[PDB]
């Protein structure tokens, strides 16, 4: 297949919640896809597994990816620097849309977030890359776990991750 | 809200235009801009007209502090949750590249972000620097 696909799975302060999928569009944002595969096989020596999902709001996403610092200030991308915004073409349609979380034009990182709900007014700011295959009800679950501000309950964590084939 | 007045700021047109940049600028510009949003300052300054060079120095100090005050805020992740506003940057408090209701709710968070007195100060900094160069 030209799109990977990579899974997470979830667990909830060490207990296993269940596996999400992700179909990445390697085809539309391959530089974007990449990393993210990358990361979430730890090719690179560094990656997703045992990182986690840090900010959880409830209707609107799930975001992680800060493997470095586990708080939304740090992440970094296999490519040794923040990198640009690939393109726009796809959008921000619904649940389960896989994007990245930014600070800002042209600084990709690591982190990233999986919709819970239609955000179409991210058109433009966030990446879109991927869409969740399997397992948007763990994302649903997950979202349980969040706040209005983000902050979570518990600890969700990627307890393993990995490419599919 | 109320969008500065056509006589505070007359006033502020002539204290610049007699007393120069004499020290007592200072305290009237703290005076006639109490309350005010970023808007309401660039107001206020932009109707000063000549006094180019001196206007240029404030320019290069409001520059300089919008840096640092980034430098010292490192801009957060987005996707800014629903019903949030975004942190102001150092543009944003110099009200170049903020909005009037942006300025309003950050002045009205609770807390808030105080924008309009970020400003100010930063603003009375550079008069310092004129009334030191010129007096």
């Amino acid at each position: 297949m030209v799109n990977p696909t990579v899974f997470f799975d979830i667990a909830v302060d060490g207990e296993p919640l269940g596996r999400v999928s992700f179909e990445l569009f390697a085809d539309k944002v391959p530089k974007t896809a990449e990393n993210f595969r990358a990361l979430s096989t730890g090719e690179k020596g560094f990656g997703y597994k045992g990182s986690c999902f840090h900010r959880i709001i409830p209707g609107f996403m799930c975001q992680g990816g800060d493997f470095t610092r586990h708080n939304g200030t740090g992440g970094k991308s296999i490519y040794g620097e923040k990198f640009e915004d690939e393109n726009f073409i796809l959008k921000h349609t619904g649940p389960g849309i896989l994007s990245m979380a930014n600070a800002g034009p042209n600084t990709n990182g690591s982190q990233f977030f999986i919709c819970t709900a239609k955000t179409e007014w991210l058109d433009g700011k966030h990446v879109v890359f991927g869409k969740v295959k399997e397992g948007m009800n763990i994302v649903e679950a997950m979202e349980r776990f969040g706040s209005r501000n983000g902050k979570t309950s518990k600890k969700i964590t990627i307890a393993d991750c990995g490419q599919l084939e | 809200h109320q969008a500065i007045s056509p006589r505070t700021l007359n006033a502020w047109v002539k204290v610049v235009e007699e007393k120069a940049f004499s020290p007592e600028v200072i305290p009237m510009f703290s005076a006639l801009s109490e309350g005010a949003t970023p808007q309401d300052l660039n107001t206020m300054l932009n109707t000063v007209g000549g006094h180019q060079a001196a206007m240029q120095m404030l320019k290069e100090t409001i520059n300089e502090e919008a840096a640092e005050w980034d430098r010292l805020h490192p801009v957060a992740a987005a996707p800014i949750a629903p019903g949030q506003m975004r942190e102001p940057r150092g543009s944003d408090i110099a009200g170049t590249t903020s909005t009037l209701q942006e300025q309003i709710g950050w002045m009205t968070h609770n807390p808030p972000i105080p924008v309009g007195e970020i400003y100010k100060r930063w603003i009375i900094l550079g008069l310092n620097k004129i009334v030191r160069m010129y007096s």
